[PDB]
């Protein structure tokens, strides 16, 4: 059992460190460098990446933490949180010298259980309406740089996810990694960001000869003896007679040579996802080489080929008046630090849209979802005939920790309020009488726009009892290779 | 709460250090380089920004004097005693079991309260000449031995006013800083022009020409290489030398269009010429211009240049072969000023030359460079009060008036944020505590005399440093820029926000 | 100054042990003595006068509270707390750079000032049975456990009122304080007459007399020596039985007297005659007096015997040849207690006692003591509210509108003393914060709320412990003795004033 306890403090002391850094009144933390240099920040998810651990039980829960962030950009604080509360009542793992197999069949049980009393909370959205998706978005708007163009970044988030979803397929896969390359242009405010409605490429140009504006362009994908290939290779594209050359690998400085002379723009180290977007833009298609092209491989549809130096830097726009399944955030700043604000805090928003478009189901939060499923499994144990019942009560117990942080933050009386804060789901409907995280009282929900996903608890909760599960299951560390 | 007690006691270290520096009644501190050089300041930015701390928490605190510079460039002194005497008060409501977040929200609402009553005490007077010789005795008495206070006090008002008219917005690269030895402490003045470091080497040149027509350059007239597609083509030593009057033979014939250009541009009697080239120029092309009276400078820094665009209007030439009198500056009485050690050229009586230089004199380059911290930061007080026409009167009167005001203010954000309010309040009382241990009166007699002042109209009474009476600041002539006070309850706020937000310390690696 | 540090903290560490036991809802301490005797008590006066402290600076503040107890009787708690806060908000000015001198002076003026504003706020209320009574809830829900309240009011607030006529003063030796046990705790009640420890045992007794002449006697009727001029001399252990008829005729003929004053005075039926002597009684004795009707008592204590002679009227004997009618007294009910093991003789319904007893029952030794000290610390509490004829709200009231006067409040003798009197306004706060921690409630937020609440009339706010909001204390029923208040701060400003100006701390042996 010594095994079984270890990973008990060794993810309870991981909990404690951001069981106060919750809410929007997150306290801050001192991190010593080495070098005497301190770094003052507040996200869980940056202090404990840099936090060297020593027990492989903590380190875990680091590596689980990243893969969260992934998915959602938030909520991965009260990941540990709760898998390192849901480990900490050592009452039924040793004191009462019950197994781990019937403390893990009893969470696996209360998870099926879970996953049912946050649906039937749920509340569909009307995505349709922009303004009924600002109250759910201002959740990361809150307390942020954002806030004076809020309104911006709504229409940024939100129908740039729009572009990216292909909804005739049925399964209806949105992916920021690949559709949603989000880039930045100098000069400028954020006033003056928007959302290009195509595909944008960051080659800077090298040579002076090159279509600078074509409104309607043509792209094409793709000593005597070395300069007979190269000729040759470079003859075969100017055929169709296209203004922007596309290739995948990088270009020599010969076969150059022809593309200065047609005047045509040289693009190359262009990715394969790059290309698949620009072939469903203007319909162009990928060819392997150059020297088998066909008439298909043209730029009909094109918005326009722009290549202009917009803040001291060559941006190339092939933009058009479609959206094949990507699209392009063009984010305007006057200097890198207003630039890494709404990059950053733009992609904490994107990412809520994500979970919306997928299942238009939100849930009350700010502690209000935690008390609607504690609600449900306390009363459930007292009819569950089994030994299971008693880890079953000690999952009820546990998640009243998440609001018990948000007042303790608060600095209000957690204990007052909280206990009280049981009566109004025993008595009232459990989806509203929530927590106010600024103010600490109670409120409901529906009244305020703390409402959180559905995608963003059951990813939660699942982790968070599987971390429990996968750390329960050891009971001895094997040393070797 | 122990973790927290440590950056309390860490910043508390650091109030005790910088309370004795602030006023003239204050003390100085040294800097041990110890490389060999040795300087003495009182400015509290420049205690922080090249010192280097023991503590690592106090050390968080020196940046905040470093991004405060950039924005007003003084009152870094008195930040650190608003956040020492906070953090201090507030450690007695957390001792009694009270959160820290509940603080933080007392001084978010004390911020709004402070900042709006910071409205009625400034001044939107015309700033003036007599208004501004107050503002720089407030703040150049902080860096001088209280001799140099009128000496300096006209020469930082003087060049501000000749650099700025017609509302037109100032910068401080117009003022150009330089440093003399062998002469006393009192002895500082201004300059029309600019003053060039490298003068002319050749005993024909005039020693100081009256009137004298510029000219920008930037062609090198020594020993020169080949320009045009050749090479040395020789068999000994000897017609090695042959080649190079080749090779100064295009070097040559330029400086022979000089002559010409000053014949044809004023070539008679009382007149003159003062070439400006940055680059060499060879003992016999000086020969050769010293004959006609040209005063021809060479190896001087590409920023007096630039400068010498704006001063003399001479457009920078790149080669002779396009020499044309388009190009011709000019510039007043031309002189060199022989001193102790090195001579320097002056271009002074310019008509409007859009650039001052601040001549300064001392003996020791610890003093030299004592009065260049006194210069700039008595040149950006004068700054923050053209640029901004609102000024409030100084010797606490500012933060004694606020803190009255906070005491009789109810709580119009949440209940339990009072109590910050009551804290934020003692805290902007220290300024007046301050300067009482640096005058040698009483704490406490100087606090209470200033606050027994009540009337039915507008008072504001201010700390006697001499006398410790209760004086009015706005009278005897003490003022400060409404950008400095506006800083303070920004930044000693949201830095204190941040001390007291931490609730445990862990070592990343250390 | 390092000779203050000593002493600063040395309060500050004993206002964190003794805030705890402030009020009802907070905890208790423990007396170990080290010889086999344990007690649990919140009244500070036991903390400190009977308790053994490490510290010398804090065994003076010990001595404080002794005498603050012998005066008032109660508030010794919150005197410690009020001095452990004036030293220490002192201790934020000493490090600016004040004297001791000119912070004793803002005291001074505050002390005054504070005093006249209980002038204002005090309740002249008439003395009663409804208003003793929540009085008398202020004092003892302190020294019980959330129990006795109820119970134990009834008994001070009554035997108060039955000990006060003619406009006559109080006296606490006019109430005789007994204790049971193998009871319960909640049997604590009055008994209008005396109880005795000692009474008669014997069958012919009877068990309870409706009507009894009580008879009181000093004359020693065990054997004693010879009252005339002999001695006892014998040869054997039979010759010395005649000695013994020769010294119990100086014994057995006094009991005899009292059977002829039996007959005389009201010797038929429906009668009775209870004999009250001090000293012991033969068996023989008890058995002559039993059959005649004649209880007869022994082995009662010295101050029994005083109050005996207020009961029923007869003057105390000391010869019975001196025996005559006109020591005779008169009572109602004469009967004897019976407990689970022990009994006790009780004489309630007297005519003219003018002395009650307040019979305390408890199972326990340590909890009898417990309740011990609770009705003498109740009893007083009531003691100063009729002796006052003013009163001032409790539930801590005071402290929140002192706070609103000294505030207002600008010194007309100097400017510096100002400070001082900032100073005394956080240190009367702390009560309010004493029990907002005693009560399980935030410190903080339950000061708030007392303080915000205004209007315009005359306002009487307190702290509530069962919810923390707001409570008018005259509304509720909770209530002081102005003589508390103004001994609180009279005694707190004077010893704050010693300890303060002591400059140096020098060994003396
Ligand atoms: N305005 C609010 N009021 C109350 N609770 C809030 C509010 N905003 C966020 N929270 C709570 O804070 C928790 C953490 O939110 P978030 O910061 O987005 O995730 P993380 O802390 O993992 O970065 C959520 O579980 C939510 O219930
Ligand atoms: N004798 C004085 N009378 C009135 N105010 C003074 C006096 N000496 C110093 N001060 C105040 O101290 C403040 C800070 O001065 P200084 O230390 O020179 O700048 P900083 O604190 O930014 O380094 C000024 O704003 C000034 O009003
Ligand atoms: N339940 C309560 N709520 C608020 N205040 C109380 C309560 N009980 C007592 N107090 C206050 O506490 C003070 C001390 O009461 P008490 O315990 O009788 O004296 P001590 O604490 O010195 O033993 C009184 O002045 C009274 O106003």
């Amino acid at each position: 059992r010594k095994v079984q306890s270890g990973n008990i403090n060794a993810a309870k002391t991981i909990a404690d460190i951001i069981r106060t850094c919750l809410g929007p009144k997150s306290m801050m933390k001192m991190l010593l460098d080495p070098m005497g240099g301190i770094v003052m920040t507040n996200d869980g998810n940056a202090i404990l990446r840099e936090i060297q651990v020593q027990h492989p039980a903590a380190k875990s829960m680091i590596e689980i933490s990243r893969t969260q962030d992934e998915e959602v950009g938030d909520g991965t604080t009260s990941v540990i949180i709760l898998a390192g509360e849901m480990l900490s009542v050592a009452e039924h793992f040793l004191e009462q010298q019950m197994h781990p197999t019937v403390v893990i069949s009893a969470y696996r049980k209360a998870l099926d259980d879970m996953i049912s009393t946050l649906k039937k909370i749920s509340i569909p959205v009307d995505i349709s309406d922009s303004d009924m998706m600002l109250n759910i978005i201002n959740s990361s708007i809150t307390t942020k740089a954002i806030s004076r163009w809020s309104s911006l970044a709504c229409n940024i988030a939100l129908d740039a996810v729009k572009m990216v979803q292909f909804e005739e397929n049925g399964r209806k896969e949105i992916d920021i990694k690949k559709y949603a390359r989000v880039e930045k242009i100098p000069g400028g405010i954020i006033e003056d960001s928007c959302v290009l409605r195509g595909v944008m490429i960051n080659k800077d140009v090298t040579h002076p000869r090159m279509r600078r504006y074509i409104k309607n362009p043509r792209i094409v994908l793709l000593l005597q003896m070395e300069e007979e290939y190269i000729q040759q290779l470079c003859e075969d594209i100017i055929q169709l007679k296209p203004d922007v050359v596309i290739t995948e690998k990088g270009i020599s400085d010969l076969a150059q040579h022809y593309l200065m002379r047609a005047n045509i723009t040289a693009i190359r180290r262009v990715r394969k996802t790059d290309n698949n977007r620009i072939a469903r833009a203007c319909g162009a298609r990928i060819v392997s080489r150059p020297e088998e092209l066909r008439e298909d491989d043209v730029g009909t549809g094109a918005g326009l080929l722009e290549i202009k130096k917009i803040g001291d830097e060559y941006f190339t726009f092939i933009t058009d008046c479609k959206d094949p399944k990507a699209c392009t955030i063009l984010l305007r700043g006057a200097s890198k630090e207003i630039l890494s604000e709404v990059e950053r805090n733009l992609q904490d928003a994107m990412q809520v849209c994500r979970n919306v478009l997928l299942d238009p189901q939100l849930v009350p939060g700010g502690g209000a979802s935690e008390m609607a499923v504690a609600h449900a499994l306390t009363e459930k144990s007292k009819a569950m005939t089994g030994v299971e019942q008693w880890p079953y009560r000690a999952v009820a117990q546990a998640l009243e920790v998440i609001p018990r942080t948000l007042i303790q933050n608060c600095g209000a009386s957690t204990i007052r309020l909280l206990t009280s804060l049981r009566a109004k789901h025993t008595q009232e409907n459990c989806e509203t009488w929530g927590v106010n995280g600024e103010t600490g009282t109670l409120v409901d929900m529906k009244e305020l726009g703390i409402w959180e996903p559905l995608a963003v608890k059951l990813q939660t909760y699942k982790t968070a009892v599987e971390t429990a599960v996968l750390l329960l299951r050891i009971d001895d560390i094997v040393s070797g290779h | 709460q122990a973790a927290l007690a440590v950056n309390i006691s860490a910043a508390r270290g650091l109030q005790d250090v910088l309370r004795t520096n602030l006023g003239p009644k204050g003390t100085m501190k040294m800097l041990v380089s110890g490389a060999g050089d040795i300087k003495l300041t009182k400015d509290g930015n420049v205690l922080l920004h090249e010192m280097q701390i023991q503590h690592p928490t106090a050390s968080l605190i020196a940046k905040v004097a470093t991004a405060q510079d950039d924005i007003t460039g003084d009152g870094t002194t008195s930040n650190v005693l608003i956040i020492g005497e906070l953090l201090k008060q507030a450690d007695l409501y957390i001792s009694e079991g009270l959160h820290p977040r509940i603080i933080t929200e007392g001084f978010e609402a004390a911020k709004e309260k402070a900042l709006q009553f910071l409205e009625e005490v400034k001044v939107s007077r015309e700033m003036d000449r007599e208004t501004l010789i107050d503002v720089a005795r407030t703040s150049l008495r902080t860096k001088v031995h209280a001799e140099l206070a009128d000496v300096l006090t006209e020469a930082v008002v003087d060049s501000i006013l000749a650099i700025k008219k017609q509302d037109e917005p100032i910068d401080l690269f117009m003022i150009e800083i330089m440093e003399m030895k062998h002469k006393s402490e009192t002895d500082t003045s201004l300059i029309r022009g600019l003053v060039l470091d490298h003068g002319a080497r050749h005993p024909d040149m005039k020693k100081r020409v009256e009137d004298a027509y510029i000219l920008t350059c930037n062609v090198s007239l020594e020993y020169e290489k080949t320009e045009v597609n050749s090479g040395f083509f020789y068999k000994s030593a000897e017609e090695r030398e042959k080649l190079v009057k080749a090779e100064r033979k295009f070097i040559e014939d330029r400086v022979k269009k000089i002559i010409e250009l000053k014949r044809k541009v004023c070539g008679d009697s009382d007149k003159g010429f003062v070439v400006i080239n940055q680059k060499g120029i060879d003992p016999f092309s000086l020969d050769a211009l010293s004959k006609e009276g040209i005063v021809a400078l060479r190896r001087a820094k590409r920023r007096n240049m630039e400068r010498l665009t704006l001063a003399c209007g001479g457009v920078a030439l790149n080669s002779f072969d396009d020499l044309s009198p388009d190009c011709l500056g000019h510039a007043g009485l031309v002189y060199e000023y022989t001193l102790g050690e090195e001579k320097f050229t002056f271009i002074e009586k310019c008509n409007n030359p859009r650039s001052v230089t601040l001549l300064i004199k001392g003996p020791n380059k610890h003093t030299l460079t004592q009065i260049k911290d006194a210069v700039r930061d008595g040149l950006r007080a004068v700054k923050n009060a053209i640029d901004d026409g609102c000024v409030v009167p100084g010797a606490g009167a500012v933060e004694v008036a606020m803190a009255e005001a906070l005491i009789k203010h109810k709580p119009s954000v949440k209940g339990r944020a009072q109590l910050g309010v009551q804290a934020f309040a003692d805290a902007l009382l220290i300024i007046p505590k301050v300067l009482a241990q640096n005058s040698g009166f009483d704490l406490q007699e100087t606090l209470v005399k200033i606050q027994a002042e009540h009337s039915e109209s507008g008072q504001l009474v201010g700390v006697d440093l001499n006398t410790g009476e209760p004086m009015v600041a706005a009278e005897v002539g003490v003022w400060d820029n409404y950008c400095v006070k506006k800083q303070l309850l920004h930044s000693c706020t949201v830095i204190a926000t941040n001390i007291l937000l931490v609730d445990e310390i862990m070592r990343a690696g250390m």
